[PDB]
């Protein structure tokens, strides 16, 4: 499986790769010097995990796919928008009920796991965060969770 | 006026911000508009004053500038700094940061700050001449001049008294006037607000009324414990005559010399402050505001 | 408007007072949360007009279009505008349509459906013959002419969307 | 907004200036006599819109409903909405209704009455027969089919309420 | 509102600040470029209402009237109100009107013309006879009854102006 | 205050993973929040006291930098350490760890600890040495000398006044009298309602209460125009002590001599009147009645 790689000179970020191919190695001397490649399925290095409320205002060098979206409703239905992406959930749990949208897995309703019903047919899970992405609305309180991605 | 919008973090490095480019001779036009961010979210710095900190060059050790920022929205975590002549002094690459401070007089309480960021000053037709820093010299000279006033002022006064000694000996025979003024002196020390100056910091933007009372042996102040004093509940209550003076969120309470009491300052969670020194209590009651801090005036 | 606090011993007072007066005055002409006598603006909330509302330009309501062959070659074209549906009957009868029979090719979608049974009166080209087609709330249209196997049905009008 | 006077030599000047700016700024967002881009508000006066008015929610006008047997078993159902009346003809002819005769059981009330004679075209179930019923401004409806003693009259549409 | 600049070292500052505050406050109650909850006012621009608009008084739209003898003694009376045309058919057939023939005395003016062909269903006094008259976008009306040389055509309804 | 959340393991061989980056000048508002983990589960450290151990380069021994942590939830394996001035002194790349300990009679019994992680203190304008008056200085050095000049200067002035008064008051049997009179007369002309008499005509048949205030530099009174004064809005507001006297529709307001002010009399629409003489204002507030005329008392 993939492994978290961090470098001594770049300690802030974290790569996620796996050992691939090793370069030819001599069968003498008793003091060898060679190399090996580490294939990273995701070319981005990720910093620390951050939990922000509603909008991201941090200087993001690249559009970031989130890690978790913690929604808490206030009105009847859920309609999350930033201008480009529209996340919608008809017949949602109205009257202050938490809906976890874990990007690196599945969706949750309050405590129990709810995948089949949670999101509507025209909802988005391919959402990306720019330096000025705003989701703030009077209908829901969002706790956005993401990791800064750099190349 | 021109503005330069940047978002600055306290946690992450500030390398991804755009190129800030200033012009050397621009006076008070070019302003850096910054959004303070902590771990991706805006930073509330309510109760803190932002400061622009320009770092000096490592070679010469000149160019350190600490300047208080005029405009800020502490709630929304934003600030506007107008480049100073000091910020524009070095033509080339500059390194700076914002520091947020809280000071109770001559000492810091809490300080946090952004990560450094860089900016560039471009060359102008004008080239400002800068004097070499002399904060120490100006200070040591003001201290010397003031100490010279002490030495010379002492010598001028002692010569004045000795020259007028002959007229000071024949001013009052026996002590008819002296006896009198000593009776006026004791009444001025008790009945007029002159000597004792106390400061009450408050939450009002206005001038709240203050009422002061003096009493001995109130509950829990007695020397030998509860109900050990001669008069249970407290002795004679004296309304203290006051002279009130106001500044923004500060009342200066002037009382007669006799009521001078330096003890433990107790703040009640409303419009009341007490000063307790053993059995003696000095009580301050504020109408229409809450006392936030109380202390004896020092100049 | 976004204004700054003014207070005693304030740094740069005249500037702040002026900036505030200018920020506020700006919103009396355009933007902010105030509706103006000029400009393109979006207005949220329940706005109740107790007086006379006069529209000299256009009044645009929610619109949606639909057309379909109800059955037997009869084509119904619809346009919803607010609480009213504009209809147009067309096509040509292709096969035997029995008296008082349901038109069972396509129904009217729910969003175009009335609260009550709507009787849409029409005329057959070339003679004095009239018919009607009922649109119930279910959208299953019903032919109320006699049995017919040919001809050109026509009729334009409106029906309401609620009761 | 309610503001306080500002003047030379004023006591507590900075505070008054601030209080006034705050009182005024408050009405730029909600309340007072200004119409806002948010909130439930009641607006009095003649408001003339010279541009394009676009309604995305609902447009609600003055509404009133009425139904009655005009005569001979013919039932008319009405709903007034603004300057238009939505009608529906129903019931079943119960007795002989003479050609061009007044329907004299119940009249249309004045508030539902048109400014001019309105001809409401209808169809009789089960054949190719059409008729019309006139609603004059008096509300005394009139049958313009031929003499009829049975059948099911139908027709839905609208008629206007005013004229210049 | 028309205000004056406030600045450091200004002459007669308190008066200017007060005059500005008064000028601004005046427009919060009436006039200027702001729409108010009272008063007769003219409003320009595209105003988009995302909520519920409730009219308790009157709603007045652009109106225009026209009447003319289409042909054969048939008189059409029209009133445009907004995006809808209210019609009324009258008169009496005076001469032979052939089946599916154009009514060529007077056309409907362009401002009253629809985007599509509108079929106006009518009834002939004193019998069970129905007809229709088509109003095409050209305004050249067409009779879709059979050949007729006498009788009293009637019918009131509406047709739309856009598509 | 800024927080730095990290999970630290006692088992997992990290050695260098986990960077904390602080600023030198930041006092009491930078905390490291840590979750202690052993074998992937929180670590209970009940009965153990956590310690922050900093391993500063160029400042090593037996006790390099150990500081007891104040806030911890031993049960849930969490702690909060606020970076001390000591913790921030060593500007540079350092390494640190948390040690948990138990002691008996001042002797060790059990001591487990986390894996090291990095601690970096970034330089501030306050840490960086700068040139001033042809010498090299750091902020802490000058700030001490300047505050020494302020403290020793106040003490030398306090000494100056007392020593000079000992010549006038203690050296003369009649000289003491002069020293008393001079002090009394100044209090009597400032705090006592002495020699300033103003008349306020009114519409009441009764005795309306009058309140008087004095202030300099109010809005519109500044010498060089609006907002040209040192304190925007006006300086210190002084409640003026008054002696009130009444005749039919006339209040005689007696104030101390220091408040004497002959200027322009401005009457406002209500129970308020001002006397403005350039930057100085004397304000009169009448309750329950309307001032109809105001003028200085002529005898």
């Amino acid at each position: 499986e993939d492994v978290p790689i961090i470098f001594n000179d770049d300690l802030e970020y974290t790569f996620y790769g796996r050992f691939k191919t090793a370069d030819n190695v001599a069968g003498d001397t008793n003091s060898i010097i060679s190399s090996f490649t580490v294939l990273c399925s995701d070319p981005f290095k990720h910093g620390k995990i951050q939990s922000v409320k509603n909008k991201v205002i941090e200087v993001l060098p690249y559009p970031v796919k989130p890690d978790k979206l913690s929604f808490k409703l206030l009105t009847e239905g859920l309609l999350a928008t930033d201008g480009n992406y529209r996340l919608k959930s008809s017949q949602a749990k109205k009257g202050d009920f938490l809906e976890f949208d874990f990007q690196t897995g599945d969706t949750f309703l309050n405590g129990k796991v709810n995948n089949n019903l949670l999101d509507l047919d025209s909802d988005f899970k391919n959402i990306r965060l720019t330096t000025g992405t705003d989701f703030s609305s009077s209908n829901y309180e969002l706790t956005i969770q993401y990791r800064k991605a750099v190349l | 006026m021109t503005e330069h919008f940047i978002t600055l973090s306290t946690t992450e490095p500030n390398n991804n911000i755009g190129i800030v480019k200033l012009r050397h001779a621009d006076v008070n036009s070019q302003a850096i508009v910054a959004q303070i961010v902590e771990n991706g979210q805006p930073k509330n710095f309510e109760g803190l004053q932002p400061f622009f900190c320009l770092m000096a060059q490592e070679a010469t050790g000149q160019g350190v500038s600490e300047e208080s920022v005029v405009s800020f929205d502490a709630k929304n975590g934003t600030l506007k700094y107008v480049a100073s002549d000091n910020a524009l002094q070095f033509v080339g690459r500059n390194e700076a940061y914002f520091s947020f401070r809280k000071q109770e007089g001559g000492r810091w309480i809490e300080q946090f700050s952004t990560r450094t960021f860089h900016y560039i000053v471009e060359k102008s037709i004008y080239s400002q001449p800068f004097k070499d820093s002399n904060y120490w010299w100006t200070f040591k000279e003001l201290y010397r001049i003031f100490n010279k006033y002490i030495e010379d002022g002492k010598k001028s006064w002692e010569q004045f008294v000795e020259a007028n000694r002959e007229i000071l000996e024949s001013i009052d025979p026996g002590g008819v006037l002296l006896a009198k003024v000593i009776d006026i002196e004791k009444i001025v020390n008790e009945k007029v607000p002159a000597g004792f100056k106390f400061v009450l910091e408050h939450d009002s933007e206005y001038q709240p009324e203050v009422k002061v009372t003096s009493y001995k042996n109130a509950i829990g102040t007695e020397t030998d414990g509860f109900d050990s004093g001669p008069v249970f509940g407290g002795g004679t209550i004296y309304n203290v005559p006051v002279s009130l003076s106001y500044d923004r969120q500060k009342v200066y309470v002037e009382m007669p010399k006799s009521y001078t009491l330096a003890g433990d300052i107790i703040l009640i969670d409303d419009g009341t402050l007490l000063v307790i020194k053993e059995t003696q209590v000095l009580c301050f009651k504020m109408s229409d505001a809450k006392i936030t801090k109380g202390y004896v005036f020092v100049a | 408007a976004s204004i700054k606090k003014v207070y005693r011993g304030m740094k740069n007072g005249a500037e702040t007072i002026n900036d505030d007066l200018e920020a506020i005055n700006s919103e009396l002409t355009s933007g902010g949360n105030v509706v103006h006598k000029t400009g393109d603006e979006t207005i949220a909330g329940k706005k109740t007009f107790t007086g006379n509302v006069e529209v000299n330009g256009s009044l645009t309501l929610p619109t949606k279009s639909w057309s379909g062959e109800l059955g037997g070659g009869i084509i119904l074209s619809l346009r919803k505008k607010g609480t009213t549906v504009e209809y147009s009957i067309g096509g040509e009868i292709s096969s035997s349509i029995l008296a008082n029979s349901n038109l069972v090719n396509r129904s009217v979608p729910n969003e175009f459906c009335p609260r009550n049974r709507c009787s849409l009166v029409g005329h057959m080209v070339g003679g004095w013959n009239a018919f009607h087609i009922d649109i119930p709330s279910s959208g299953v249209c019903q032919w109320f002419g006699p049995t017919a196997s040919s001809g050109t049905p026509r009729g334009t009008g409106t029906y309401p969307i609620d009761s």
